[PDB]
């Protein structure tokens, strides 16, 4: 089942979990790092910086003509914050050791016996590091972001935060080169363009380039050496409002077939969980700037296109091979093969890959009952799978509805004396369901009328709660409050 | 989570102008903090409040009472990395430590 060369299984377990832990804490320094660019003294300062021809090009006119030409004017006046700028960064630092560049498993471990010394850094120390203009390479680009933003450009702070890889299963990650660790950097600048409604990728110190994305970056890292301790996975954008968006999409080329299986968000869990973190850190309500955005990742989407490898096209998003189309699925009508994949190789065979979005899912007609429906009196099976089971489709069922309570709360009951909820639609009109562990005691207590709830199985019924009629769930919500004296 | 003061501090210090030491930092923390793992599991929106809530040189060290219990336990013949682990576990107990190191 495992290759003889790979770590245990607790240990794979501990790396998933490391995982997430410094994430977190990656993504939350580049919160409060975010914050302390927006320092107010710090602004008053680096506005000095900026001639008041540049200042103008960077809020160009809407140009009448053609809007390409007030964007070329943005993009002149970011060309020229980016020249001023390398003016005011006299001294640059290398980084200690390998700054916020991933490190090994081997490394991480080690910290402990090859202890280090840390030169305590405050809020203080960068201010008086970004106005002097002394620093290390990341320090030097979050302040170039301030200074935008000093000039009231819409300027995010991206971090691509390289956390150690989980989806690595050496039990031994070693290395081994300075200057290709630095070939991409870890932060960088990103300007809204109004005119074109796209978001403009600025690195004024490493790359010392600005362009605008569209299929190809050049900040994504290049070349075995160069992605090393640089493994692009999450490319967060910090902005003015302190609002936190994910941007990978815009830097994975291959966002869907190879970035994606190198996240903690390839499964469902990781995608929840992640979801949350990005949640607890955007401070602000969604905005047309984030429309424009969704809608351009979008575009990126259907663009990727299929990958080339079996292994990429396995629990991939968007495409399925038809060897891994499920025996409870079919192809639904009117849909066919979205392209096709050479096997290379003298005896290499073509697969056909299809879209997710034109494969249905069929279920029996207790798998049905499962989401809160019912087979429709004219209903044959799209297909039978052998133990025999007949399979039905969406088309095929109506939604389920529960008789309503009686007057004096009585709910119908199956032969065992509970209720089946596996659907808020399979909630009586006239009840709600009360999901807590001691539901089913409050309501025995008061000794009145309800149905012990069932929402699940163990492989037998789960009860999670009661279902009771709309007028007792104050009274039992009392008596759960204060089930200490029951 | 049952961090100490001392432990909140210097991961707010870390994660806001030191991230440099995450490493060793969480190292020691997820090893003296197991119930961590859960509650970054399942509530991580909980763990992010507290470090944006928190608020010349550092170093992240063990106590040196805990420092010699461990390379104790380690002349028994054992992985360092495997005695912090259930040392810390054993809430700090060297004999309870030992035997989950030989018999479990």
């Amino acid at each position: 089942r495992t290759s003889r060369n790979v770590c245990s299984n607790e240990e794979r377990k501990r790396r998933k979990y490391f995982h997430m832990l410094y994430l977190v804490c990656l993504m939350v320094h580049g919160f409060i790092r975010n914050e302390w660019i927006n320092s107010k003294r710090l602004s008053r300062k680096l506005s000095n910086l900026v001639p008041e021809k540049v200042f103008e090009l960077l809020h160009p006119q809407k140009d009448e003509e053609l809007p390409l030409r007030s964007t070329r004017k943005l993009l002149d006046g970011l060309k020229k914050c980016m020249e001023l700028w390398q003016k005011h960064w006299k001294i640059t630092k290398k980084y200690d050791n390998e700054g916020l560049y991933m490190r090994t498993w081997k490394e991480i471990e080690m910290s402990a016996n090859n202890k280090r010394k840390f030169k305590t850094l405050k809020r203080s120390d960068f201010l008086r590091a970004v106005s002097k203009g002394h620093g290390d390479p990341d320090i030097s680009v979050q302040g170039f972001v301030a200074m935008l933003r000093a000039c009231n450009v819409n300027a995010r702070l991206i971090m691509s935060c390289q956390p150690p890889d989980f989806t690595n299963m050496k039990i031994d990650t070693s290395l081994n080169a300075y200057k290709d660790m630095v070939k991409y950097p870890i932060f960088w600048c990103e300007v809204w363009d109004k005119f074109s409604k796209k978001w403009i990728t600025v690195d004024p110190v490493n790359l010392k380039t600005i362009e605008q994305v569209r299929l190809h970056s050049k900040l994504a890292p290049k070349g075995v050496a160069c992605c090393e301790r640089n493994m692009l996975r999450y490319v967060i954008a910090y902005d003015r409002k302190y609002g936190c968006r994910d941007v990978t999409r815009r830097y994975a080329q291959w966002m869907n077939s190879k970035v994606r299986k190198r996240r903690i968000t390839k499964d469902d869990f990781g995608e929840k969980w992640f979801r949350k973190v990005i949640t607890a850190l955007h401070h602000r309500k969604r905005t047309k700037i984030d429309d424009y955005e969704d809608q351009y990742f979008f575009q990126r989407d259907e663009s990727e296109g299929i990958p080339d490898s079996v292994q990429d096209l396995k629990n991939h998003p968007y495409y399925v091979l038809e060897q891994d189309i499920k025996q409870t699925q079919i192809v639904k009508p009117g849909c066919k093969e979205c392209g096709y994949l050479k096997v290379h190789g003298k005896v290499g065979k073509v697969l056909k890959v299809y879209a997710k979005r034109d494969i249905a899912d069929l279920k029996s007609a207790r798998q049905w009952y499962m989401n809160g429906r019912i087979l429709k009196t004219g209903s044959r099976c799209k297909k039978v799978i052998k133990r025999d089971e007949r399979l039905y489709s969406f088309e095929d069922t109506e939604l389920y509805i529960p008789p309503l309570a009686s007057a004096s709360g009585e709910i119908t009951k199956n032969t065992f004396g509970n209720i089946e909820v596996f659907a808020p639609t399979m909630i009586p009109g006239n009840c709600c369901l009360v999901e807590n562990p001691v539901a089913i005691k409050a309501a025995r207590f008061l000794g009145v009328e309800f149905a012990p709830a069932v929402t699940s199985f163990k492989f037998k019924p789960v009860l999670s709660g009661i279902v009771v009629a709309k007028w007792l769930r104050e009274a039992i919500e009392t008596a759960i409050d204060g089930i200490e004296f029951i | 989570i049952g961090l100490t003061v001392e432990d909140l501090l210097s991961l707010r210090q870390v994660v806001s102008g030191n991230p440099e030491a995450l490493a060793p930092l969480l190292e020691n923390i997820s090893a003296r903090y197991p119930q961590l793992r859960e509650h970054i599991m399942a509530n991580p929106e909980v763990f992010v409040s507290m470090l944006l809530e928190a608020v010349g040189s550092f170093q992240v060290d063990y106590t040196p009472e805990d420092d010699q219990a461990i390379s104790r336990l380690c002349e028994l013949g054992f992985e360092r990395d495997l005695v912090i682990q259930v040392y810390f576990a054993c809430d700090k107990n060297e004999e309870a430590a030992a035997n989950i190191l030989f018999s479990d």
